[PDB]
């Protein structure tokens, strides 16, 4: 819903608080979402590069 | 009376996860160690940018509030209540009495006597904190109950206060009131400023601790160095600039200034 | 960059932290002078005094022992070398010593030498007379010591001269 | 500036505050005038101390006299010699004292992809970069080019021996005792027991490379440095090692700082006791320091995520993403404003890839010392 | 039309206060080289015989 990016997606974990949408790392890049529809958390990373 | 907040009136200043990271942010806060009223039990008060709002009961006294520019016809306002079964947001153009109430039979809502134009509607000891802003046509209000162990006395500590509601409104807002339910059968008002601020989050994403940057040299040095330990020596923190008041223009004499009275003042 | 307007503070609050890292390099810079001169003089425990006498077996230190009569406490050849050497945001910060403080580390450099050899640098200060010390030194360039003794009013004569060339050279 | 003064939050929360060069008449208790600047909020006493935090031109202050304080500092005690001309001091005794010395010899290689970095896995920036030459190629050279160094930084400070020298098993060194310096099979990587309490008190284009000699290459260096010269003394370094008792290589050592045999022969018991009571206080020390190393591993981390923040600046845009300039923007409208990332972008890379030049200078000169230490006081008497 | 002109300008003084940054870094680490060297002759000149 308005998140564009690329990568590996993930069962996470992590528990937002309930009406956070995504999460953000310390230097700033997305790292978790939430599916809109099932309202799940979701871990990101980059594509296995290098 | 006046009272003292100590650390209060801090909220998540939107949604995105979070945790173990001093985060700073520039937005609008209640100041630490502030002025707040007291009220006992009420009047017509300012907005002006945001409020702070707590009360403490067990009975529920503290029945919503009141919202607007002229808490009456000719404009337009919001108006929260909450009789005995939930709370009814509404907005329309109303007629509300000067002095505005609920009974406790138990027949009440002496409130208002209009309820035109309705442009938006809505229906469905203790600690109860609020949150009220109002930017760029949308109505926010974070809110937080925590249980106290006294009565109704401002007490110490550190609560963070979540979002609630988002209205898409559009309402002007210069004042407020408040809603009490009479006797028949404690509040305070702080004000919000722009303020930055350094939060720090728990592992969960709470917020567990706040430092506010503009209170002392302390503090201060604490944002410079976004950490809440300071070890011993000497650090640069900002600068030192003299203020200049008005403006003199100076200028040189009106020697050929300008002979008009000869062709706006002839005699033929 | 900006300079008093608000139009440009606000713009140049666009480019992020470049101007935070230029201000942690000249800080470190700062920093770095007072520890080179740290490392340089204050290279002995205590401050040492010479005795007030000044039979150093026909050596004479006076152009370069300090001055009593002088706010500064400087020698005559610290002296000489003394007389031969607000904006947009700038500023000069002023060193942590006083070069009156460098001048009675120096002092006492000094006075730790002419009353102990090298005993001062290794632990205690452990006096010996001056001839006694020269004469150690003679043996460790290899000569033998009475070269020393038989020659010390020669040896304390050219010392001297020497000593007068520098100002003369300064 | 304005420059705050703090004893530590671990301790007090009083503050005093300076105000450089400002005549302390025109700042807006305890307001006290410096060749420095007004200083507010601690107290000037009349005592010296040594230095604690330096404000300037002789005056310190420190958190002791309840408040903060400020005077002019110690330059040290006040020690008179009793100079005359026939008088001399000599010593009836000695201590064996043991100190140490910490140099850093490298720091961590890092890898970047220009492209990865400043475009992003995107074609329309990546094309647009095409047009800037070669700076990313040079940038690239220059990162390998300090990569390569650290390497050979470390293998001129440890690889000083040839053969790996190993220790007899029944260790009777004359009363020395070596066995908090010696490797332990029971530990970590088989380090010694003071090796570990060293050893425990200190994304998108980005890479960090690992070094080529690994721990456990390093410990076998030094034990094997440190089993040659406690049974070899001096001669491993100069050809063949050539065994010797190592209470007959302390008296050679005696010799060559001017004392005679016979005084360690006849103390040996005494010199013995002192070494080792002095090695079991280095370990308490560490045990309740390691600043320089410490500070290169800061520097570097405080620079490689000032690289990290910098990719979510506009530098004069409408956004800091490329898939927002790529989506509200029609192409001839968005080469303008990926351009004015680009050259932001390379700014900050290239503003990184030169402190880190001169960062590795100045590691490279340390790492310099500290192998011609390793010759001159491991290897040899200085 | 003025935001065009004053973005011009504080590049150009950005630059210029980069180059002075740079150099006094280069000049320091020159200045540290020869401190290091009186230290050791304070030593060894000084406190012993060489
Ligand atoms: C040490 O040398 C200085 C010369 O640099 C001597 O001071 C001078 O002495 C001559 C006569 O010997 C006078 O004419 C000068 O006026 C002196 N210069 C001064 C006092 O500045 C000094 O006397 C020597 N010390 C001793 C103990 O003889
Ligand atoms: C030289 O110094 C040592 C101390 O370093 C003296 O030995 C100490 O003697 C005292 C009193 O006899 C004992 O309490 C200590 O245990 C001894 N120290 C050690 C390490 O054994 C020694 O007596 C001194 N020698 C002379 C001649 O004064
Ligand atoms: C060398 O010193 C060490 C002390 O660090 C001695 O080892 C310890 O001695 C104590 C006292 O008996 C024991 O409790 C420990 O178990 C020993 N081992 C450790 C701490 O690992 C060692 O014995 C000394 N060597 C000689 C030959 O005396
Ligand atoms: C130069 C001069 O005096 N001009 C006069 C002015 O003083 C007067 O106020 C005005 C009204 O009568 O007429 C004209
Ligand atoms: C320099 C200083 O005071 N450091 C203290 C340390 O002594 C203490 O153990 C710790 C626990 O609060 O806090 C910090
Ligand atoms: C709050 O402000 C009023 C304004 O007059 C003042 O009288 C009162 O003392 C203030 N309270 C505190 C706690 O500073
Ligand atoms: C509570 O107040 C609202 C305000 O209009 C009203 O609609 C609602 O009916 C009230 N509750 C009851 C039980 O009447
Ligand atoms: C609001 O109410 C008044 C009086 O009932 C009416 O004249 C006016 O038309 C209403 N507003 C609109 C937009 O219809
Ligand atoms: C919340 O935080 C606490 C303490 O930080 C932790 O113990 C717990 O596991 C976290 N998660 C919960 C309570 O779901
Ligand atoms: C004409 O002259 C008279 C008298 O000097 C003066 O009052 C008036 O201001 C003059 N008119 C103009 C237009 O200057
Ligand atoms: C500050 O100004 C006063 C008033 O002229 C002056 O007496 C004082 O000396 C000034 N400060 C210094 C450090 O000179
Ligand atoms: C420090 O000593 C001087 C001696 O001249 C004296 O005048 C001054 O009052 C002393 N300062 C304090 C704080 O006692």
């Amino acid at each position: 819903n308005g998140l564009t990016g690329t990568g590996v997606l993930t069962e996470s974990n992590k528990k937002f608080l309930p009406f956070q949408q995504f999460g953000r790392d310390i230097a700033d890049t997305t790292d978790a979402v939430r599916d809109p529809q099932t309202l799940e958390i979701l871990d990101i990373t980059p594509c296995s590069f290098g | 009376a006046y009272t003292n907040s100590f650390t209060r009136g801090v909220y998540y200043p939107d949604k995105v996860f979070r945790s173990s990271v001093l985060h700073s942010t520039q937005d609008l806060f209640l100041p630490f160690f502030s002025n707040v009223t007291w009220f006992h039990a009420n009047p017509v008060l300012p907005f002006n940018d945001g409020v702070y709002f707590a009360s403490t009961e067990k009975s529920n006294i503290i029945r919503g509030w009141i919202f607007g520019t002229t808490l009456d016809s000719k404009t337009q306002s919001l108006l929260i209540v909450n009789n005995a079964t939930n709370v009814v947001i509404k907005v329309c153009e109303f007629q509300f009495c000067n002095d505005p109430f609920l009974g406790v039979m138990e027949s009440e809502f002496r409130v208002y006597s209009s309820a035109n134009n309705c442009t938006f509607e809505y229906v469905s000891k203790n600690l109860r904190e609020f949150v009220f802003k109002n930017i760029d046509g949308y109505f926010k209000i974070y809110s937080k109950h925590t249980p106290i162990n006294l009565v109704r006395d401002l007490p110490q500590g550190f609560s963070a206060l979540e979002p609630l509601v988002d209205l898409p409104i559009g309402i002007n807002i210069t004042r407020f009131q408040t809603l009490l339910a009479l006797h028949r059968s404690a509040y305070y008002v702080g004000y919000l400023q722009p303020r930055t601020f350094l939060l720090k989050y728990n592992e969960n994403g709470t917020i567990t601790d706040a430092v506010d940057c503009a209170l002392d040299p302390l503090s201060e040095t604490k944002c410079t160095l976004k950490s809440f330990t300071v070890e011993k020596g000497i650090y640069q923190t900002s600068n030192f600039r003299v203020q200049p008041t008005e403006s003199i223009v100076r200028f040189p004499n009106i020697t050929n200034l300008c002979p008009f009275g000869e062709v706006f003042n002839a005699t033929r | 960059i900006c300079g008093d307007s608000t139009e440009c503070s606000n713009l140049l609050l666009q480019y992020g932290s470049f101007c935070t890292q230029l201000n942690r390099a000249l800080t470190g810079i700062a920093v770095e002078q007072d520890k080179n001169t740290q490392e340089v003089f204050a290279q002995v425990k205590q401050i040492y005094k010479t005795p007030p006498i000044k039979d150093f077996g026909g050596f004479n230190f006076s152009q370069i022992l300090p001055d009593p009569s002088k706010p500064s406490k400087r020698s005559f050849i610290e002296d000489l070398l003394f007389n031969k050497v607000k904006f947009n945001g700038l500023t000069v910060l002023p060193p942590l010593l006083t070069d009156e403080m460098i001048a009675q580390y120096t002092s006492a450099l000094l006075a730790g030498t002419i009353t102990s050899g090298w005993t001062f640098g290794a632990g205690a200060a452990l006096q010996i007379p001056f001839a006694m010390q020269m004469a150690y030194r003679f043996n460790g360039i290899g000569v033998t010591q009475n070269v020393l003794y038989e020659n010390q009013k020669l040896i304390a004569n050219q010392f001297n001269s020497a000593i007068g060339k520098i100002q003369d050279s300064l | 500036g304005v420059s705050v003064i703090t004893p530590g939050t671990n301790t007090s929360n009083q503050v005093a505050v300076l105000y450089q060069d400002v005549n302390c008449t025109e700042v807006p208790s305890n307001v006290f005038q410096t060749r420095a600047g007004c200083l507010i909020g601690a107290e000037h006493v009349n005592n010296s101390y040594e230095c604690d935090i330096p404000i300037g031109a002789g005056i310190c202050a420190s958190y002791q006299t309840q408040s903060i304080i400020a005077y002019t500092m110690s330059l040290g005690a006040e020690n008179s010699v009793a100079y005359s001309n026939n008088s001399i001091a000599i010593p009836t005794n000695f201590t064996i004292s043991v100190t140490t010395e910490i140099l850093p010899v490298s720091m961590t290689k890092t890898s970047v992809d220009c492209t990865m970095y400043i475009c992003g896995d995107s074609t329309e920036c990546s094309n647009l970069l095409l047009q800037y030459g070669s700076f990313c190629t040079q940038l690239n050279r220059a990162l390998t080019g300090i990569a390569v160094e650290q390497d050979k930084n470390t293998q001129e400070v440890f690889a000083q021996v040839k053969q790996i020298y190993k220790t007899p098993p029944i260790k009777d060194f004359g009363g020395f005792n070596f066995s908090q310096i010696l490797p332990d099979p029971s530990k970590p990587s088989k380090r010694s027991f003071i090796e570990d309490l060293l050893f425990n008190k200190v994304f998108n284009g980005l890479t960090v490379l690992p070094p080529l000699l690994t721990d456990e290459m390093i410990a076998q260096y030094t034990s094997a440095l440190l089993a040659g010269t406690i049974t070899s003394g001096w001669t491993f370094g100069a050809g063949a090692a050539l065994q010797i008792p190592f209470a007959m290589q302390m008296a050679y050592r005696f010799n060559g700082i001017g004392v005679t045999q016979n005084v360690l022969y006849e103390n040996q018991k005494l010199i013995a006791n002192q070494f080792n009571s002095a090695i079991g206080k280095i370990q308490d020390s560490l045990s309740s320091a390691l600043g320089k190393l410490q500070d290169v591993v800061n520097q570097n981390a405080q620079a490689l995520n000032t690289l990290v923040k910098q990719l979510s600046s506009n530098f004069g845009a409408i956004s800091s993403v490329l898939n927002d300039i790529l989506s509200r923007l029609d192409p001839p409208e968005a080469e303008v404003q990926i351009d004015r990332l680009i050259t932001g972008r390379l700014q900050s890379l290239q503003t990184y890839v030169t402190q880190q030049l001169i960062r590795a200078a100045e590691i490279r000169a340390s790492a310099n010392l500290a192998a011609t230490k390793m010759s001159e006081c491991v290897l040899g008497q200085s």
